[PDB]
């Protein structure tokens, strides 16, 4: 299937009490491999998957080098962007950052991604091209002209087209046995009696990787929406997901719907009914 | 300013068996900004040791974290999450239904 | 890897 690696970077500026919060974690696929907090006491970073920490100590001194370099970056970000929208200074405010890499199931670049936010907001994004820049506001203009002319985007595009490639590559070879691997959901199905008159159907899938499932309810073969409930997928705690759809019935139609499962662990989609 | 107010699922690690070890999970998602108070509760009482995951965000820049611990369910206790956010009026807590 | 390259808004 289809990888991909990110990176997530927070910055909390806290008006007072010290210096701004800088918390950076990284992904590959849907597991998380390494971590960074500016409030730790190690102040390195640390891994979070077992097989990055096969790395030889070069790698995590570089890795520690560059993370705490960004964090600086974003503490300055913080004072440029009050002073961009005339904020005052006691007022907290977050930054945050997202760039990443995908990759086919041939394992070559298909897509790149760099977006920068303020205050929950979409603040400067790196089009698909990787060649143009996006601009929210007024604000977002000043800083996307001296990102043009410094050629930034080309730094940039450099980086997702290739250096991740190879290091995306390089990390699914080292953890082929922890992420190349697809875990089929455990399904099953419950039964909820709300009243005399009709009842809930629920569809369970469990202990499944990776994140991404597809949950449908039929009755007769025919799509049924708008009549049923849909909760966020949830992590287990173990690596692995969880997902459940559910559905009102009235009494005695319970055999007329079913719940179809589309994931890449199960080579035929599944199917549930109520018997 | 965007503010969003957090979902809430409390849940198992695993299909909850009384009377037998198991992970019970709060898992915040769809809020910003990052400061956040998650507490795990069993009959009201805040327990001692619980872990979180590392401060990440969605798509559209929204945080979540996954909150759990050990435990051992039972028919006559009673389990729940107690969040507390600066979109909430009010700390909202959610009980424990092993049927969800 | 992260990203080997410094840049300032």
């Amino acid at each position: 299937g289809s990888h991909s690696m990110r990176y997530f970077f927070t910055s909390v500026s806290r008006p007072g009490r010290g210096e701004p919060r800088f918390i950076a974690v990284g992904y590959v696929d849907d597991t998380q491999f390494v971590r960074f907090d500016s409030d730790a006491a190690s102040q390195r970073m640390e891994p979070r998957a077992p097989w990055i920490e096969q790395e030889g100590p070069e790698y995590w001194d570089g890795e520690t080098r560059k993370v705490k370099a960004h964090s600086q970056t974003h503490r300055v970000d913080l004072g440029t962007l009050r002073g961009y929208y005339n904020q005052s200074e006691a007022g907290s405010h977050t930054v945050q950052r997202m760039y990443g890499c995908d990759v086919g199931s041939d394992w070559r670049f298909l897509r790149g991604y760099h977006q920068y936010a303020y205050d929950g907001k979409d603040y400067i994004a790196l089009k698909e091209d990787l060649r143009s820049w996006t601009a929210a506001d007024m604000a977002a203009q000043t800083t996307k002209h001296k990102w043009e002319a410094a050629h930034v985007a080309e730094q940039l595009r450099a980086y997702l087209e290739g250096t991740c490639v190879e290091w995306l590559r390089r990390y699914l070879e080292n953890g082929k046995e922890t992420l190349q691997r697809t875990d089929a959901p455990k399904t099953h199905m419950t039964h909820h009696a709300v009243s005399d008159h009709e009842a809930t159907l629920r569809c369970w899938a469990l202990s499944f990787y990776p994140a991404e499932i597809t949950l449908t309810w039929q009755r007769d073969g025919e799509d049924q929406t708008q009549d049923t409930e849909l909760v966020e997928t949830r992590p287990a705690g173990d690596g692995t997901f969880q997902k459940w759809a559910a559905v009102v019935v009235p009494s005695g139609q319970e055999q007329r719907y079913t719940c179809h499962v589309q994931h890449e662990g199960l080579p035929k989609p599944l199917t549930l009914r109520w018997e | 300013m965007i503010q969003r107010t957090p979902k809430i699922q409390v849940y198992s690690r695993h299909p909850a068996e009384n009377g037998k070890s198991n992970f019970l999970n709060c898992y915040v998602s769809g809020f910003h900004p990052s400061d956040i108070e998650v507490d795990l509760l069993k009959n009201g009482e805040r327990i001692e040791k619980v872990e979180h995951s590392d401060l990440s965000f969605s798509k559209d820049w929204s945080f979540y974290l996954l909150y759990y611990t050990e435990f051992t369910p039972t028919e006559k206790d009673e389990y729940a999450c107690r969040v507390n956010h600066v979109t909430l009026s009010q700390p909202k807590i959610v009980k424990w239904d092993r049927d969800m | 890897y992260v990203l080997d390259h410094l840049i300032v808004v």
